[PDB]
């Protein structure tokens, strides 16, 4: 939680 | 790369960051 | 980073952040030394003891940064993991000789203010600068003291440390010191402070060549005993040393 989820693109 | 470590907020517009000038200093 | 302060906006372009996907974290620093080629410590991607060898799908890199923690939209880049190359000879079993790894990303990332990549050294440039008294600069997201209460900084951290006498730094530990690693820091009687700490592994040590204006990676944080403490020195990969086998890599596989 500490980290701003980063965009979905970069997790697929 | 040629353009290697030369940063473009800096060396490429002759802008010196606040504390370069320690490291220079250091090389005796 | 210990005893440093926040860097300037673009101070550090070849800063890297290596980013664990799940859960999202900082695992460590790293370098851009092209459009497609990161460099960090081995460390920072296998090391058994403590159960850690990570695959490429695991671990993203986050390039053009500042902020620690925020996603800085249409600033930074985001860049997936085609392979990783660990030195062959990397000792995890005793005292991380041979600290040393790269990743070539899957598509090459775009140059901007942001993002630049830093020179390796030339043997001239090494001999040259690698020397006791001769400072150069680290830098890094990791934590700002060795012990704190939930400690982290807001934004990239910098901080000068002097190259450290090789008797000095062998003096120093009862780890065995090899010619794959140099030590920086300030002695206890300096008057100055500061180190690496932890999540700041894996990224660079640099010095700005007083020939060419250039910034060159000398240094890798590959390890320290604590941080920040009096008569102990933080340890860096030694790059010039290890640099037939980035250029073999490279050469090969880019
Ligand atoms: C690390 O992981 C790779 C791939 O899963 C494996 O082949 C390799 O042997 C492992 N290395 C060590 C030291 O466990
Ligand atoms: N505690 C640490 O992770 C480190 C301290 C100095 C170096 Cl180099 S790495
Ligand atoms: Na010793
Ligand atoms: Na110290």
């Amino acid at each position: 939680g500490d980290f701003e989820e980063i965009p979905e693109e970069y997790l697929q | 790369e040629a353009d290697c470590g030369l940063r473009p907020l800096f060396e490429k517009k002759s802008l010196e960051d606040k504390t370069e000038r320690e490291l220079l200093e250091s090389y005796i | 980073i210990v005893e440093g302060s926040d860097a300037e906006i673009g101070m550090s372009p070849w800063q890297v952040m290596l980013f664990r996907k799940s859960p999202q974290e900082l695992l460590c620093g790293a370098s851009l030394i092209s459009d497609r080629w990161v460099l960090t410590a081995a460390h920072c991607l296998l090391y058994p003891p403590w159960d850690k060898n990570f695959t490429e799908n695991d671990l993203l890199v986050r390039i053009g940064k500042h902020s620690r923690t925020r996603y800085e939209r249409n600033i930074e880049k985001i860049s997936m993991l085609e392979k990783i190359y660990i030195h062959p000879r990397y000792n995890w079993r005793e005292n991380l000789d041979r600290d040393i790894a790269l990743m070539k990303l899957k598509k090459p990332v775009a140059f901007s203010d942001y993002i630049h990549p830093v020179c390796l050294p030339d043997r001239e440039t090494a001999a040259s600068l690698l020397q006791a008294g001769y400072k150069g600069r680290v830098t890094g997201w990791g934590n700002l003291k060795e012990t704190w209460t939930a400690g982290q900084p807001s934004v990239l951290q910098v901080v000068n440390l002097p190259i450290v006498e090789r008797p000095v730094c062998k003096d120093s530990t009862r780890i065995r010191i090899t010619d794959n690693m140099f030590c920086a820091g300030y002695k206890p009687d300096e008057g100055k402070r500061g180190d690496a700490c932890e999540g700041d592994s894996g990224g660079p040590f640099v010095m700005k060549s007083p020939f060419n204006n250039r910034w060159y990676q000398m240094g890798i944080v590959s390890w320290g005993e604590g941080c920040d403490r009096d008569g102990k020195y933080g340890f860096y990969t030694h790059v010039f040393r290890l640099k037939k086998w980035i250029q073999k890599v490279i050469d090969q596989f880019g």
